[PDB]
RNA sequence: AUGGUGAA
RNA sequence: GUUCUUUGUAAAGUGCCUUCGAAGAGUCGAGUUGUUUGGGAAUGCAGCUCUAAGUGGGUGGUUCCAUCUAAAGCUAA
RNA sequence: GUUUGACCUCAAAUCAGGUAGGAGUACCCGCUGAACUUAAGCAUAUCAAUAAGCGGAGGAAAAGAAACCAACCGGGAUUGCCUUAGUAACGGCGAGUGAAGCGGCAAAAGCUCAAAUUUGAAAUCUGGUACCUUCGGUGCCCGAGUUGUAAUUUGGAGAGGG
């Protein structure tokens, strides 16, 4: 199907602003990182909050290991990603919108979290949260019958629990949330058995009311989501419990 | 067979030149009814207990228009090709040539209604404009003088 | 007797509308009762049909139009149609209606342990959670309880809410595969219907026999669990099971889910203190485990099996 | 002016009080709209309530579970002709007790016989 | 505003613009009945010096008469008749055929509440203007009862079968002249 | 008592039914009720304020 | 003559 | 007569000074066929053909001058 | 987008609100229109811008604020009476037909549109509905309405400002 001209511009130029983006992360925690610092914007972590009047609490960020709850957001307009957000996003595999996972925020992982922040929306759940977010929506790549696997299906079984991961103590779905919401040690081989969310989105449909909630709700995201484009630019955190509300 | 001041309609102005009008033109709506009585409500209950400079809108009666150009105030006029009676806006065309206000035939009737909060409008006007789109409306006046006047200057003849 | 396709012509509404009205009333084919369908044309349900009908009109040409403004209008002067007075006609004495919320409470304590589609909204899960929670609040409170029964459906309940043995399945707390076949068209508007005929009950349990309706919730223990030991409630015996658990302090763990367990100790009297909560006085410890570890002497050790036995 | 005169006779009518701002409106509607379906209202089809199960459940009595033969017999047959809706499995422990996959359907039917009958 | 350009617009009426409009609303008048309403008046000029206001109470008719009593007042009669409760005020030429001659005829209506209050059209409501057409009240039926200024118009000012009853019945006073 | 009790159903709005409303005639059914024909142009109103008729008498 | 009523 | 309320940088009027300042078309008119009159300068009207102008146009008076402003409408006695 | 959405037009309904018919008819306003009869037979003049018929109104109707009359040291909407007057004028100058301006009086009243932009804000109105002091007022909603509804102006000028 055909183009218009309008198009590939917007494209060009949406895109060649993230090229421009992210080389200049890119440039900035490799000399936060090896420490050469004569000429730098800001020498620590960033990390801000944004709740409800519309405040906007930045704060800095210790080597605390938190728990961040990811969801995948297709934004901005005319954004291909580049190749150093494709990657990103492929190994946390959110390259599905609307789908979510945890992860884990160290100093390590911080400097990677700069770099898909308008592509994605991060933030720290409650424990209510991680719970009903799990024994709600729950996807297991494990084997069928005999042949096919790929078939993720449901946390149906707490036995199923016993099959994969079981010797690692992993015996039922409950205790699946103590290794999530509890640093455990096999923490990750649990995040690598859990592998998305397949969240709702909230608008899901054409109609009457579906156009104008569209409408009403997409500039809702332009408060609630800023893109900074800065060289330090802080990581933006939202309420995921609120968020979930309107997700599950 | 028609008349050559008839069919100076229906040669009307393209796909993309349209819709870059709309753009422009969608910015500038008059405040509609409810929008105004709600904001008399707010200066009502503000100023009674404890400044704004004129306000850009499009201008959209036949009679105001018609004023305009030749007062001359105009920049863009919008001329809607269907009209009940035809003859209400076969001299508008001619009007603006000789007054050298630019203008330009649109397609649809009803297309000018949405952006003014009527029906029909048959004509609709931009006589001022915000300075940000000042350079912008001057892009699309040379834009419209370039695809519709230059290339239809046969317009006023063959039937 | 008239034709199912003679009302909708006569009525001059949705078929599916006739449908949905045909919920409220509970107006069954032995074919259609000729009588009661003209007792239906003159009901203030009917008038507001066509109002929402009406209102899709004149919004569409709004948004159609690019008038965002004049369409944002539209929603906020926009009322609601209540269905209480569908109630009143067809719950005539209170005592009555106890003897329906069986299939009530049936529907609705479904629709909590549901994920949100574009099918269903998540609003009515958000309320349908909250309602459960709204129903055992009352239940747990006052002791309300009788017998139980867990099986491979759900687990059953039953408690004389001034003696009529409801019987309410709340299922297991998992992902439920959401069937193609099913329509969420028919069962949300039994859920519309019941949600309110929900409200008015709660209101009554408490504000004619016991507390304020609804009480405030506690947002922190909410953060916790979500469940019943949240959302706390104020004002302002004869059974033995009403006597159980009376001062015995329990501690739950991992193996068994608490929301279905915390339940029945609080409708006892028992305190339940969880692995879960984090993230002595207690005398009772129950395990699901082929390896237990701790063993204390004061802990009592017993697979909830025997709690269920200590029910029936 | 005329604008001018226009809020000048709204400045009238609430010196009049014929008007109200549309803050206190809000406010009207903050009362408003939240007490909603809190009043008492009170103050022939008997329903065909559903039949009352006990002792048949997650860990019965074994003999309940169906011969292996009859498990494909109630597969291969279709619904509705069909005296189970399901066939009941043994669990000793609490824990085992899988996710119990057709109970949105139990209500989705349970339902059709709410108005249809 | 453009009142002016239509007003010189309608003047050169045989020529090609104005040619054109006529031979195809002539076909398209000729479609449709013999006595019809029109939404919006065609020439909206004579219409408003002929006293139309577009708000709710006035209508439009569009009527056909045939060719070779006067045709106007003709036009006015037959509307007149079919829509009773509306008065006539005023009509204008449109178009004509060779064999049809077409009217746009202006009414009033003065049950409408929207002309019973202002006091600019409220006068057509008091029932002394019943049938205006039929009675010659029109602007049309006054100019065929030739009743104008001068001496062009003296048998014929004041009614002339009142002028005629004045001059043929003798009058007598109590004390004889 | 039936006529009083529909009377008091249709208390003070506009439109009750025909066989409540006064006969009176036909003639006074229609033409212009006291506020529509004491309506008058806005330009009139004005003309009255400035210049109204005027009492006076003549001799001294 | 105008207008009407009747009529192998 | 007796009061209750009068508001808003509201609504006019008057004189001077300054800058502008649009008024009705298938109509007026023209030829003809009929009708109208006691109407001589077809008066008035209708039918049919063609159909204008803006320091304009209509009507009258011995070369000008006087007089009104059609083709829209309301109104008591 | 092979959806969908604006309008315009044509519909619809035992919906909501209305309204028109018919009777009366002396007067009034329109439309239509004879014959006996008069001058010599009858085409005009003459019965007659009658009677009958048709349509439409009201307490009156119609007419009416000049595209008027005049020829003067000008009058000044219309209607009626007195007079002009049996005059001018027309009429096989014959049956005869038959005004008008002026003057005296009765009664007196004038105004509204369309016309060039509210454009720093359709300032307007209908209807529904809720109340109120109900031949109506107000709030709210809806529709009409920019193919122009209000204010301001009608030649006596008028408007913009100072």
């Amino acid at each position: 199907k055909f183009v218009r001209a309008e198009s590939i511009v917007a494209k060009t130029l949406a895109t060649s602003r993230e090229k421009e983006r992210i080389k200049r992360v890119s440039i900035l925690e490799d000399k936060k990182a090896k420490n050469e610092t004569q000429h730098i914007a800001s020498g620590k972590d960033f990390i801000l909050k944004i709740t409800e009047g519309l405040i906007r609490e930045k704060t800095t960020y210790d080597g605390k290991p938190a728990l961040l709850f990811i969801v995948r957001v297709r934004g901005p307009l005319a954004v291909n990603i580049p190749n150093k957000a494709f990657k990103i996003l492929s190994l946390l595999r959110l390259v599905e919108t609307n789908t979510g996972v945890f992860v884990k925020l160290t100093k390590n992982v911080y400097p990677l979290l700069k770099v898909i922040a308008p592509y994605v929306v991060i933030g720290k759940p409650s424990l209510s949260s991680i719970r009903s977010l799990i024994q709600k929506r729950g996807r297991i790549i494990y084997k069928g019958e005999n042949e096919a696997e790929p078939h993720e299906i449901v946390l149906n079984d707490n036995n199923i629990v016993e099959e994969q991961l079981g010797d690692h103590g992993i015996i039922c779905v409950e205790d699946i949330i103590h290794e999530i919401a509890t640093m455990g040690e096999s923490f990750s081989v649990c995040n690598f058995f859990l592998q998305p969310f397949k969240l709702n989105r909230e608008v899901s449909g054409f109609g009457s009311l579906n156009r104008l909630r569209k409408i009403k709700q997409r500039e809702a995201e332009s408060r609630t989501r800023q893109f900074s484009n800065a060289a330090t630019a802080p990581v933006i955190e939202v309420d995921i419990d609120s968020l979930l509300a309107k997700l599950n | 067979k028609v008349p050559p001041t008839i069919a100076q309609f229906q040669y009307t102005l393209d796909r993309n030149t349209a819709a870059e009008t709309f753009k422009l033109f969608n910015k500038y709506r008059p405040e509609t009814a409810a929008e105004k009585k709600e904001r008399l409500t707010k200066e009502a209950a503000a100023v009674a207990e404890g400044a704004s400079p004129k306000p850009y809108a499009v201008k959209y009666g036949l009679n105001h228009v018609v004023a305009l150009i030749e007062n001359k105030k105009a920049k863009l006029v919008l001329i809607a090709n269907d009209v009940d009676p035809i003859e209400l806006v076969v001299f508008l065309p001619a009007l603006c040539k000789k007054m050298g206000v630019p203008y330009a035939i649109v397609k649809g009737k009803a297309r000018l209604g949405t952006l003014v909060n009527q029906k029909t409008s048959a004509v609709a006007a931009l006589t001022e404009v915000r300075a940000e789109d000042e350079a912008a409306l001057a892009k699309l006046v040379s834009t419209i003088d370039a695809n519709f006047a230059d290339k239809y200057d046969e317009v006023k003849k063959h039937w | 007797f008239i034709t199912r396709s003679q009302a909708v012509r006569k009525l001059q509404v949705s078929l599916a509308d006739f449908r949905r009205l045909c919920i409220f009333k509970g107006i069954y084919p032995r074919f259609y009762y000729a009588k009661d369908i003209q007792y239906l044309m003159h009901e203030p349900v009917l008038a507001k049909f066509r109002e929402h009908k009406t209102f899709a009109r004149k919004l569409t040409r709004a948004l159609g139009r690019g008038e965002v403004s004049s369409a944002k209008r539209l929603e906020e002067n926009r009322d609601s149609y209540t269905l209480d007075h569908i109630i009143k006609e067809r719950y005539p004495s209170f005592p009555d209606a106890i003897r329906d919320i069986d299939d009530a409470l049936n529907m609705l304590f479904l629709f909590s342990n549901l994920p949100s589609t574009n099918q269903v909204s998540s609003k009515i899960i958000n309320d349908a959670q909250k309602i459960c929670n709204q129903w055992l609040a009352y239940v747990a409170k006052e002791r309300l309880v009788r017998k139980v029964f867990v099986s491979i459906k759900g687990v059953y309940y039953q408690a004389n809410i001034k003696g009529e043995e409801v019987r309410w399945l709340v299922p297991f707390k998992f992902p439920e595969n959401i069937p193609s076949d099913v329509d969420f068209r028919i069962m949300l508007t039994f859920l519309e219907f019941y949600s309110t005929l929900l409200h008015f009950v709660l209101y009554k349990l408490y504000t004619d026999s016991g507390l304020i309706y609804p009480p405030k919730l506690d947002l922190k223990k909410d953060k916790i669990i979500s469940g019943l030991s949240s959302y706390i409630l104020e004002s302002r015996y004869d059974s033995p099971v009403a006597s159980l658990f009376s001062a015995f302090v329990f501690y739950v763990s991992r193996e068994v889910p608490i929301d279905i367990l915390e339940f029945l100790i609080l409708s006892c009297g028992g305190n339940v203190i969880s692995e879960a909560a984090m993230d002595s006085k207690v005398t009772h410890q129950i395990v699901d485990r082929p390896v237990l570890k701790n063993k204390v002497a004061g802990r009592t050790y017993i697979q909830p099996q025997w709690i269920f036995d200590c029910i029936n | 002016k005329n604008e001018a005169k226009r809020v000048m006779k709204i400045v009238r009518a609430i010196r009049e009080g014929r008007i109200i701002p549309p803050k206190k409106l809000k406010e009207m509607k903050e009362k408003e709209k939240i007490e909603n379906y809190q009043y008492d209202l009170w103050g022939l089809r008997a329903p065909k309530l559903p039949p009352p199960t006990n002792e048949e459940s997650y860990n019965p009595p074994e003999e309940y579970l169906l011969s292996p033969e009859e498990k494909e017999a109630w597969e291969n047959t279709e619904y509705s002709e069909r005296e189970r809706n399901f066939i009941p499995q043994k669990y000793s422990a609490l824990r085992k007790v899988p996710g119990y996959g057709e109970s949105i359907r139990e209500r989705f039917e349970r339902s059709l016989d709410l108005y249809l009958a | 505003g453009a009142y002016k350009y239509l007003e010189e617009l309608q003047r050169k009426k045989q020529s090609d613009v104005l040619r054109f409009l006529q031979r195809v609303r002539v076909w398209e008048y000729r479609q449709k009945n013999v006595i019809h309403r029109a939404a919006r008046p065609t020439r909206p000029d004579k219409a408003r010096r002929l006293g139309y206001k577009a708000k709710q109470g006035f209508v439009i008719y569009r009527v056909r008469v045939r060719r070779g009593r006067s045709l106007r007042a003709t036009a006015e009669e037959r509307v007149g008749r079919r829509a009773a409760n509306l008065r006539v005020l005023n009509s204008y030429w449109v178009n004509q055929d060779s064999t049809y001659k077409y009217f746009e005829v202006i009414l009033v209506d003065p049950q409408h509440k929207a002309i019973r209050r202002d006091a600019r059209y409220n006068w057509i409501c008091d029932p002394v203007h019943k049938h205006r057409e039929a009675r010659g009240l029109t602007a049309t039926g006054k100019k065929s009862r030739g009743i104008n200024k001068g001496h062009k118009f003296n048998n014929t000012k004041a009614g002339r079968r009142k002028t005629w009853k004045r001059q043929n019945t003798l009058s007598l006073w109590r004390y004889r002249k | 008592q039936q006529r009083e009790a529909v009377r008091q159903l249709y208390k003070g709005k506009k439109y009750q039914p025909k066989d409540l409303r006064a006969k009176k005639t036909r003639a006074l059914r229609r033409a212009l009720t006291k506020f529509e024909a004491s309506q008058v142009t806005e330009k009139q109103r004005k003309k009255q304020i400035a210049f109204p008729q005027r009492k006076y008498a003549i001799k001294a």
